[PDB]
């Protein structure tokens, strides 16, 4: 430690079409494990104090993929901006969207109807020593709410063991990773109406 | 799983990290930071 760079930036300026949902990425790879929230607006510099754990845990690298799904049309440009942090290092990128010119739907309304998972939070790198223990996240933006599912590296499901669980908010807990772990996992969410996935890569490094 | 897919996907998180901040040895056998890190 200490480092943390994005990866994936976001571009710094979108224009909205009418009624369609923007998907804005942003993805950092650090020490240990970073964590990526989203402001909307302008955030006055001070006001990160937004952190929301300091507490001491590893020597592990990680690569993690965050995304805001504005689903609903702006009547007025705004600004959303992804915040990274990891031990004492922060970064940020800001993306302006721009309202459509003229539009059919109404301003500022979420569009209506089901909607198709979408896994805004995941780990793309996961590397950390043998015997460590990693807990995989998956979140989502989904209406309905979504099921999550998790395979192993041979592409198996995982159910519930001494070494594996699913947690109540589909983050996946790997316990005392061995070399046999190392692969990729894939959470899929799925609801009535579609699925999505992600693909993590666990690397457990030597001694 | 792969030997393959961990290869690309070691690349893949490698490409960054060299820059500003051997692959088939790790992918088959685990590796140490030290190593990894001789990829540049």
């Amino acid at each position: 430690a200490d480092w943390l760079k994005f990866t994936k930036t976001p571009p710094t300026k979108l224009q909205q079409a009418d009624g369609a949902t923007i998907e804005i990425v942003c993805e950092m790879m650090g020490s240990q494990v970073p964590s990526i929230q989203w402001v909307v607006g302008h955030l006055p510099r001070s006001e990160l104090d937004d952190l929301d754990s300091n507490q001491v845990a590893p020597s592990a690298i990680v690569r993690v993929r965050s995304s805001h799904i504005i689903d609903h049309v702006l009547s007025e440009a705004r600004t959303y901006t992804c915040v990274g942090r990891t031990g004492s290092k922060t970064i940020y990128a800001s993306t302006v969207v721009h309202p459509p010119r003229s539009s059919r739907l109404t301003p500022e309304k979420t569009y209506p109807g089901a909607q198709k998972p979408r896994i805004i939070y995941t780990e793309k790198t996961h590397l950390d020593l043998m015997g460590s223990n990693i807990q995989l996240p998956c979140r989502v933006h989904a209406r309905p709410r979504a099921e999550i599912t998790w395979l192993n590296n041979e592409n198996k499901e995982i159910v519930q063991g001494h070494r594996h669980r699913v947690l109540a908010n589909g983050d996946l807990l790997i316990s005392e990773i061995k070399w046999e772990d190392m692969g990729n996992y894939k959470c899929i969410a799925r609801n009535v109406v579609g699925k999505d996935t992600a693909d993590t890569f666990v690397y457990p490094v030597l001694n | 799983g792969p030997e393959t897919l961990c290869g690309a996907e070691l690349v893949d998180a490698l490409q960054f990290v060299c820059g500003d901040r051997i692959v088939d040895e790790c992918c088959f056998r685990s590796c140490d930071l030290r190593r990894l890190e001789m990829y540049c």
